[PDB]
C-alpha cells in the first residue's frame, strides 16, 4: 500500500524527501508579512 | 532435516534437546530455543525497520543453573560471543 501511495503521488520516497529538504533549506528563507505580525502579537499576549 | 521436521512433535523434541545437563527448567529451554532460532528481521519500504531476533532475560536466584545454560548456548550456536559485567578476562561490550 505504501508503494501504491508512492506511485499515486500521495507519498514520496525517503531519498526524494532528503533531497527536497536539502533544496528547501539551501534555497528558501521566508519573511513574515507585515499583516501576519499583528495576529501573532495578539495570540502571544492573550496566552500570557 | 526434512524427515525429522515433518514430525508433529518436533518442537517438543527441540525443547527436550536444549541443555541435557539442566533439569526441570522447561520454559527457560523454550526461550533459549526461540532465541537460537529467531524470527525474521524486516525493513518495510526502507523507512521502517522491525527487529527480528528474540532477546531473553534469565532472572534467577543463585544456584538455578543460568550460567550452565549460557555455556550450552555458547556450545550450540554458530556465532555465540560470551561477555560478563563483573569479570575481566573476557571480551568487552564496548567498542574501542
Ligand atoms: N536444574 C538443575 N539441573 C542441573 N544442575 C543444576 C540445576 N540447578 C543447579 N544446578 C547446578 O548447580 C550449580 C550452579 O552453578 P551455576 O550455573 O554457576 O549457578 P548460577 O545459575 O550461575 O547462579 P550464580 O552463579 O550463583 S549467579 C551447577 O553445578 C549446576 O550444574
Ligand atoms: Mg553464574
Amino acid at each position: 500500500m505504501q508503494n501504491q501511495q508512492e506511485e499515486n503521488g500521495s507519498e514520496i520516497s525517503i531519498e526524494k524527501m532528503k533531497r527536497y529538504i536539502t533544496y528547501c533549506r539551501l534555497k528558501c528563507a521566508p519573511r513574515l508579512s507585515p499583516q501576519a505580525a499583528e495576529k501573532l502579537s495578539s495570540n502571544f499576549v492573550t496566552i500570557r | 532435516f526434512r524427515k525429522i521436521s515433518r514430525d508433529r512433535g518436533i518442537i517438543d523434541k527441540i525443547i527436550s534437546s536444549m541443555a541435557p545437563s539442566i533439569y526441570g527448567h522447561r520454559d527457560i529451554k523454550t526461550a533459549v530455543a526461540c532465541s537460537l532460532f529467531g524470527g525474521v528481521p524486516k525493513n518495510v519500504n526502507g523507512k521502517h525497520s522491525i527487529r527480528g531476533d528474540i532477546n531473553v532475560l534469565l532472572l534467577g536466584d543463585p544456584g538455578t543453573a543460568k550460567s550452565q545454560i549460557l555455556k550450552y548456548v555458547e556450545k550450540t550456536a554458530h556465532r555465540a560471543v560470551f561477555a560478563t559485567g563483573q569479570g575481566a578476562s573476557a571480551v568487552g561490550l564496548t567498542a574501542s
